[PDB]
RNA sequence: AGGGGAUCGAAGAUGAUCAGAUACCGUCGUAGUCUUAACCAUAAACUAUGCCGACUAGGGAUCGGGUGGUGUUUUUUUAAUGACCCACUCGGCACCUUACGAGAAAUCAAAGUCUUUGGGUUCUGGGGGGAGUAUGGUCGCAAGGCUGAAACUUAAAGGAAUUG
């Protein structure tokens, strides 16, 4: 308070703020590859589905939509990039 | 009722304020004292006074009384001061929360470690 | 909706100072805002600032110091006819000896004293003391 | 404040806070001046010799007296850590 | 002028509550202003509980009190009950007992 | 920035509003209405010569008690009738 | 004889401070008036206005009397002092004291150009009080004082030669006006004009350098 | 007189001035 | 201007932790507090007692810095402080104020409680507020013990501590005494556990 | 204009009260109260406080959404759920303490960032009474709505706080 750096703010209390109210605004959502081990290849699903993403070959499911992030259907793996 | 007035209670205070190395718990002498050290124009009032400063004297003897602070109390206190022999070195070692010990590491040095947890 | 970009960042600078602060974060930044914020710095009234590149209009972090009393914007950017440039300073400046009416001219953004020495006039922006 | 031919005219060139550099004027009796004592080798605190500051009434009214002290004395190198310009 | 920022009594963001009739004088009044008491009390009373369990069947029985919500109209609430009148400041106090 | 339009083009709005709110001014309203010439027994003028009808004796207003001696006048230029005072001790003797 | 209580009441008689400007440099709170008497003998009283005020009493009506006074020299030191007291005289006895304590400094200056010995003000300065705001517009030389009878008098004593004034409120209520005018000229060592931007080495409190030459007994 | 009732006072008075003017049409 | 071995020491560290001087206030938390050091769950914020030390050193370095050690002033109406201050006040020139204060002590010479000091120290700026207020009516600096809820208006230099009872207070005061003696004072060199017991500076019983 | 018409109930009639008592209290009860079709367009229609944008200060609650956890509680076999709990974050209805600040004050996180007076925009007021009256216009079945003066009169009306 009264004296501090708006230019180099802690990566932590920066981290806890709104997605618009950061220093430089940017998102907080991510992407991931997903597998239902019947398969061999993987699909890339956005963290916030809106649409219930459907697998590549087998019309199986993959995830469900919510009020934000998606619920990955049951027997699934992932990794974030 | 026999509530002493202010002029009574006032005087007696200042009386004890500077003639405790004198007086007593006895009225009759405290009475004869007043004439010597303080000037008043009334027999009635003088006794009226002494009696109470005599009472005041009687209850100081068993612990201080407010208003009167003839400084002999502040310096009887000063030497009266002391206690301890046991401190807080025993037994075991300085028990701490995780973070408190995480604190030490993240600043300090050698500390007798003894860490438990906590719950909701 | 947001109406004079200058005006906001200007006021904030004031409310920072007033609140005893030493830095301000201003948004959305602009050519005008800079070239104004340039002139304050030039005469001692704030320190150094920094443009940050949001991929939008901009954010500016100002380092101010304490010398500054008031920085204000004139909100219908009136026209000043070189005779009238005296009338303005007179109206709103604390003394003859210091402080500036800053304004906008075809010959550039500048303080009336420089817009005196250059002998060009135009529209009026704001001021500093 | 000078004058035609030299001559420092106008009495009193008042103090100034250290965290705000506002003037500290006569009637502000809520202002302050904290002398830190210069020490030397082995504890001894060299008397009549200080690194000093002045906190304006306003600042310590708002309660910024403590933080601002920290920051000020630390960059004067007499507090190691305690403070962080980043937050 | 004004002498309550709650105003008369409790209504922020409603604009119309809807009234209740005064238990004591049938006066309408908005339920938010209602000044209410919860008359939970024994069916019997003081001395009758003995005479109750005395000339009765059952082991001590059970005894089930009689609850009703009361609504007062101020000039009713004031004329008797929870009201008194409070200092400029004691007024502010929302605490019950 | 309460009220008024600050725009550099709001000239008309502003000058118009003034025209309107000069009407709240009693001295102005009176002047354009020509209250002067229309009502008021004197034309627009400083004095007016008339003629005496009757000598009157007005009891003052409170908390003053008196009999204030004035005259009912038929204004020559004009017709209209006026009651007017006769100042100083006596004087009401001087009329008829 | 004096006999001063307060540390500062002592260092003063003890010829250990020469000018109030020290007190001002160190914002020291004056409590014993004879401090400013020795520190500034060129002061003269000025009773500005006297008005009656009344209170009803469970047994009595009480018409004590406000008196309002302005003490000062004509070299930058003024007091506005106000007290109601049950005798007129006494009110003017106490007020002057209060007005003495109250004494502040005045930053005065030049209209335009440098020349010699400030005739006017540093800046414009507004003092508001109750409903009256005074404004002090720095005037050119020989302008004199452009202010109502009272406020003019408050400035001459303040030792101010050229300054304009606007005012704004219920000015007829003098008490509130002078109290504002006072603030307006107690506001002139507030203004951080650029000449004052320099860093002076931050002086050391008299109470410490003559700490021995102070203290009780 | 009460504010209410004076508005009804004058209200009435108009309704009759009306009546009377209508006699003249 | 950094001494050398005026670092926090393990003998000191042990001291503070038995007193629980690093157990700063609960939910309660004045914004003005960076003296924190990570939240323990069960809502108890832990105090970075190195800073606690460093401040102490500073407070010392200012207490011993006023020409007459007797217009340096102790305060505590809080019973967990009265035996502390008094004892601090005996060991150093400073005049104590333990018990009720009494308002008009810095303004109004006309009183007999009257003091006129150049530095006021205090335990709990809540209960002692009168001091902290009245001191500001008359440019007096303030040294103060503080928890995480302590109101730091009109008090410079906080000593992030623990007014939650026990030994913390008593500790700190004894430590202040320690280092004002160790500063320009008849004491001694290195480690030097100091002849005086810290358990001295304590609130009594029953 | 139909329907409906329990209740309660302008008007009216009553019983008492009162000196009077067209009332207050009690009775009887018309219209009304509810609904459909169309009118009326008014309330202290109130926060007696325009809208959009910005900036300035602390605290715990709470409503909806979201995010975070080797959090509790739900047992089955761990989950999955759901309801809790803690932190953080938007945006809501509020209350708390502060007073940098504002006010004539009461009080105000806006009623603040105003003689250091300019972000944008709408609306109204300019002593009291005469008067929301007269007049014309217009809307309406009506009752009435909107628009809306002057002559004259007058030295005060008024606000907030203090003491009685
Ligand atoms: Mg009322
Ligand atoms: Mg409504
Ligand atoms: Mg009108
Ligand atoms: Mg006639
Ligand atoms: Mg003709
Ligand atoms: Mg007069
Ligand atoms: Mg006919
Ligand atoms: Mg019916
Ligand atoms: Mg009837
Ligand atoms: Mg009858
Ligand atoms: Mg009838
Ligand atoms: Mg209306
Ligand atoms: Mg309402
Ligand atoms: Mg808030
Ligand atoms: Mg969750
Ligand atoms: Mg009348
Ligand atoms: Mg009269
Ligand atoms: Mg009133
Ligand atoms: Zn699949
Ligand atoms: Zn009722």
């Amino acid at each position: 308070v009264l004296v501090q750096d708006l230019l180099h703010p802690t990566a932590a209390s920066e981290a806890r703020k709104h997605k618009l109210k950061t220093l430089v605004q940017g998102p907080r959502s991510y992407f991931l590859d997903v597998k239902c081990p019947g398969c061999l290849n993987i699909t890339t699903v956005f963290s916030h589905a809106q649409t219930a993403v459907t697998c590549e070959s087998c019309s199986t499911i993959l995830c469900t939509p919510t009020g934000g992030k998606a619920k990955l259907s049951e027997g699934t793996s992932f990794r974030r990039k | 009722g026999r509530v002493r007035t202010k002029t009574v209670k006032r005087a007696s205070k200042a009386l004890i304020e500077r003639y405790y190395p004198k007086l007593t718990l006895d009225f009759q002498t405290n009475k004869r004292l007043c004439d010597e050290i303080a000037t008043i124009q009334s027999k009635r009032l003088r006794n009226k006074i002494a009696g109470y400063t005599t009472h005041l004297m009687k209850r100081i003897q068993k612990g201080p009384v407010r208003g009167i602070s003839f400084k002999l109390q502040e310096e009887e206190r000063e030497r009266k001061d002391q206690y301890v022999p046991e401190v807080s070195r025993s037994n075991g070692v300085l028990n701490v929360d995780n973070q408190t010990s995480d604190l030490v590491k993240s600043l300090g040095l050698k500390l007798p470690l003894s860490v438990i947890n906590v719950s909701a | 909706t947001r109406s004079s970009v200058l005006a906001d960042a200007l006021n904030a600078i004031n409310n920072a100072e007033k609140t005893g602060k030493r830095q301000v974060l201003i948004r959305p930044s602009s050519k005008v805002i800079i070239k104004f914020l340039q002139v304050m710095q030039k005469h001692g009234y704030i320190g150094e600032f920094e443009y940050i590149d949001d991929h939008r209009s901009g954010k500016i972090v100002v380092q101010l110091n304490g010398r500054l009393n008031k920085c204000g914007v004139i909100s219908p950017r009136f026209n000043v006819k070189i005779g009238d440039i005296e009338k303005w300073t007179a109206n709103l400046l604390p003394a003859r000896q210091f402080g500036y009416v800053i304004l906008t001219t075809s010959a550039g953004i500048m303080d009336h004293e420089e817009a005196r020495r250059k002998h060009v006039s135009g529209k009026i922006l704001g001021f500093v003391y | 404040m000078e004058n035609d031919k030299g001559q420092l005219v106008e009495l009193y060139v008042p103090r100034k806070c250290s965290a705000t550099n506002r003037i500290i004027k006569a009637d502000d009796h809520a202002s302050v001046q904290i002398n830190v004592a210069k020490v030397d080798e082995e504890g001894r605190a060299i008397p009549g010799e200080y690194v000093t500051y002045a906190l304006s009434g306003y600042v310590r009214s708002r309660g910024e007296s403590d933080d601002s002290l920290n920051r000020l004395a630390q960059n004067d190198g007499l507090l190691k850590n305690v403070w962080s310009y980043s937050r | 002028p004004k002498k309550r920022a709650s105003n008369g009594r409790n209504k922020k963001g409603r604009g119309h509550v809807k009234p209740v009739r005064c238990v004591n004088c049938s006066k309408s009044i908005p339920k938010d202003k209602a000044i209410k008491r919860m008359a939970i009390r024994n069916i019997v009373e003081a001395a009758a509980v003995r005479d109750l369990s005395e000339a009765s069947v059952y082991p001590e029985y059970a005894l089930p009190k009689t609850y009703n919500k009361l609504h007062y109209c101020v000039s009713c609430a004031i004329h008797a009950r929870i009201v008194r009148v409070r200092s400029r400041e004691d007024r502010k106090n929302r605490a019950p007992p | 920035g309460k009220g008024k339009p600050r725009g550099l083009n709001s000239a008309r709005k502003l000058r118009v509003h003034r025209r309107n709110n000069r009407w709240a001014e009693n001295n102005y309203k009176k002047r354009l209405l020509g209250t002067a010439f229309k009502s008021s027994p004197f034309g627009g003028s400083s004095h007016a010569k008339g003629i005496v009808l009757e000598k009157l004796g007005i009891e003052s207003k409170q908390p003053n008690s008196a009999i204030r001696k004035c005259v009912r006048v038929q204004l020559i230029k004009n017709g209209k009738k006026v009651t007017a005072f006769v100042p100083n001790d006596g004087c009401l003797n001087f009329v008829d | 004889g004096w006999v001063p209580v307060t540390k500062l009441g002592r260092l003063v008689k003890a010829g250990k401070i020469t000018t109030i400007e020290e007190i001002f440099l160190h914002s020291l709170p004056v409590k014993e008036f004879q401090i400013i008497d020795t520190l500034l003998p060129g002061l003269q009283d000025e009773v500005m206005n006297i008005k009656p005020v009344q209170k009803q009493t469970r047994a009595g009506q009480r018409t004590r009397f406000k008196a309002v006074v302005v003490v000062g020299d004509s070299n930058g030191h003024v007091g506005l002092g106000i007290k109601t007291a049950k005798e007129v005289a006494g009110a003017i006895r106490a007020g002057i004291i209060i007005a003495k304590l109250s004494v502040i400094p005045i930053r005065r200056g030049y209209w335009g150009t440098n020349l010699g010995q400030p005739h006017s003000l540093a800046t414009k300065t507004t003092g508001k009080c109750g409903s009256v705001t005074v404004r002090l517009i720095p005037a050119p030389r020989g302008s004199g004082i452009v202010a109502s009878p009272a406020v003019k008098k408050l400035l001459q004593l303040a030792g101010v030669e050229d300054v304009y004034t606007q005012s704004n409120g219920k000015t007829r209520t003098l008490e509130n006006t002078l109290k504002a005018a006072f603030v307006a000229i107690g506001n002139t060592y507030g203004f951080l004009t650029p000449n004052l931007w320099a860093e002076q080495p931050l002086p050391v409190s008299p109470l410490d350098i003559y700490s021995d030459e102070a203290s009780a007994q | 007189m009460r504010a209410k009732w004076r508005k009804k006072r004058t209200r009435r008075l108009k309704r009759k001035r009306r009546k009377v003017r209508a006699r003249s049409k | 201007s950094l001494p050398a071995t005026f670092d926090l020491t393990p003998e000191d560290a042990q001291l503070l932790l038995a007193a629980n001087t690093h157990l700063g206030a609960r939910n309660v938390q004045v914004h003005q507090e960076p003296y924190v050091f990570n939240a323990r769950p069960d809502g108890v914020h832990v105090i970075n007692v190195g800073k606690t030390w460093e401040k102490l050193v500073l407070a010392a370095r200012i207490i011993a810095a006023i020409p007459n050690p007797e217009d340096v002033v102790a305060i505590s109406s809080r019973t967990f402080g009265q035996r502390a201050v008094l004892k601090f006040a005996a060991h150093t020139g400073a005049t104590p104020i333990a018990g009720r204060f009494t308002p008009g002590s810095f303004t109004n010479y006309i009183t007999r409680s009257f003091k006129e000091p150049r530095l006021v120290i205090v335990t709990d700026p809540r209960s002692d507020a009168q001091a902290i207020k009245e001191a500001s009516y008359v440019n007096i600096p303030v040294i103060a013990l503080t928890d995480l809820d302590s109101p730091s208006e009109f008090v410079d230099v906080a000593i992030p501590c623990n007014n939650r009872g026990k030994h913390s207070i008593g500790l700190i005061w004894y430590l202040l005494a320690r280092e004002v003696l160790r500063l320009r004072g008849a004491l001694v060199d290195r480690t030097q556990p100091w002849s005086i017991m810290p358990d001295l500076y304590f609130y009594r019983d029953p």
